[PDB]
């Protein structure tokens, strides 16, 4: 069940590769993937390359994959352990979602943070009251950890 | 498209929900077991699994597709039966 669905996703990724992310299994553990996401243009992450680890559950797609950044990133919805606060990875997961769609949602999160439901309150505070300070710090972390 | 949004394969025994969406019988059943009363595509409230999509099943009897692993041309109404038994599939899994 889950294994065939994961294989199908990998094949569709190879047949129409996305313009701004790559993803695939680590060795021949089909349930353990690594992904790369480009920092979005017009965001403070622009020019950066961010690595993610993906663990699929054995009842996928009925439970969400576990997704975390391994590259350090300064963002109000991603913490120092790489955990991602994103509703489609939790209560709003649906079985029609795919890794391709998750990666697009994470790119959208980088472009447009959600400072009102944050994972890191201190960063959300800066994002809301001093946007250019947030931009400067996020850019500095991109230059240090993602390039 | 005759694909199921849940399993991503060609529909098998398609079922249509009240919100108009069509899934394999086993896919919408398993979806509702895991997240009750909810469409697995549009998240609309669903009071039941739905009804057999006999119109979709009829249309699939005259459609054909090449097997993703052995390239043989297979009728869509028989695609699940093919991938169950195709040696190129069995070989990979
Ligand atoms: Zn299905
Ligand atoms: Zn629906
Ligand atoms: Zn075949």
């Amino acid at each position: 069940m889950a294994l065939k669905r994961i294989h199908k996703e990998l094949n569709d990724l190879a047949r129409d590769p996305p313009a701004q992310s790559r993803a695939g299994p680590v060795g021949d553990d089909m349930f353990h993937w690594q992904a790369t996401i480009m920092g979005p243009n017009d965001s403070p992450y622009q020019g950066g390359v961010f690595f993610l680890t993906i663990h699929f559950p054995t009842d996928y797609p009925f439970k969400p994959p576990k997704v975390a950044f391994t590259t350090r990133i300064y963002h109000p919805n991603i913490n120092s352990n790489g955990s991602i606060k994103l509703d489609i990875l939790r209560s709003q997961w649906s079985p029609a979602l795919t890794i391709s769609k998750v990666l697009l949602s994470i790119s959208s999160l980088l472009s447009d943070p959600n400072p009102d439901d944050p994972l890191v309150p201190e960063i959300a505070r800066i994002y809301k009251t001093d946007r250019e300070k947030y931009n400067r710090i996020a850019r500095e972390w991109t230059q240090k950890y993602a390039m | 498209s005759f694909d199921c949004a849940v399993c991503l394969e060609v529909l098998h025994q398609p079922v249509r929900t009240r919100c108009g969406h069509v899934f394999c019988r086993s896919c919408i059943a398993t979806s509702l077991k895991n997240n009750k009363w909810t469409c697995p595509y549009c998240r609309a409230y669903l009071p039941s699994e739905g009804v057999p999509a006999t119109d979709v099943a009829k249309r699939m009897k005259s459609e054909y597709k090449n097997c993703a692993e052995c390239d043989t041309l297979v009728c869509l109404s028989e695609m699940r039966a093919h991938i169950r038994t195709c040696q190129k599939y069995i070989d990979k899994y």
